[PDB]
């Protein structure tokens, strides 16, 4: 389980907040300089922007 | 513990519509959901393996993605999987609005 | 950080720990 979770942070460099209720999607996105935090209410929003959006914290320079 | 590593996968599953399987001879398949707004469920996948030279390589594609091989040559080059899987996820959402 | 091993760590090696390590599984198809 352990190593599947690891590679989800290599991708993202997402880490999640574990401790909230489900309905809140809360985390830290990492980068080259400094840390952005990411608190979103899910039931404001489709399960389709929530993806994109995430997604879109990710660079897409090689 | 153990449960928590459970909840981080789920977290990302559901987050990032991104999956992630191991399946036979070597291969990771990753799928992509909540790419189309229309039909979030769909599935976008593509496989992949570290070949006997230690290379990235994709061993299939579906639907498949007409960047996917220059792609891969970027990422043995760079060795940024990030970026690899970001512009993989940027591909499957375009091709979803081609036709 | 607390990140710093597995931002230095090679993809491939991240990759090959999760090939090595779990139990293989039906791929999902398009169907």
């Amino acid at each position: 389980a352990a190593y599947v979770t690891q590679l989800y942070y290599k991708i993202s460099r997402i880490d999640w907040d574990y401790e909230v209720e489900p309905a809140r999607i809360k985390g830290i996105h990492y980068g080259p300089d400094i840390a952005q935090p990411i608190n979103m209410d899910s039931s404001h929003h489709s399960r389709c922007f929530i993806s994109d959006y995430l997604w879109s914290l990710v660079p897409t320079a090689w | 513990r153990v449960e928590r590593l459970c909840k981080s996968k789920e977290l990302f599953e559901e987050r990032l519509g991104l999956e992630i399987r191991r399946i036979h001879n070597e291969q990771l398949q990753f799928i992509f959901r909540h790419i189309d707004h229309k039909d979030p469920d769909k599935p976008y996948m593509f496989t992949l393996s570290i070949n006997e030279q230690g290379d990235y390589e994709v061993t299939s594609c579906t639907p498949p993605l007409d960047c996917i091989s220059e792609f891969q040559l970027k990422v043995r080059e760079t060795n940024n999987f990030s970026a690899f899987i970001a512009n993989i996820r940027k591909a499957f959402t375009a091709l979803s609005f081609k036709q | 950080n607390a990140f710093s091993e597995l931002d230095s760590a090679d993809p491939r090696v991240m990759l090959r720990r999760i090939i090595q390590n779990q139990p293989q599984v039906d791929p999902l198809a398009l169907q």
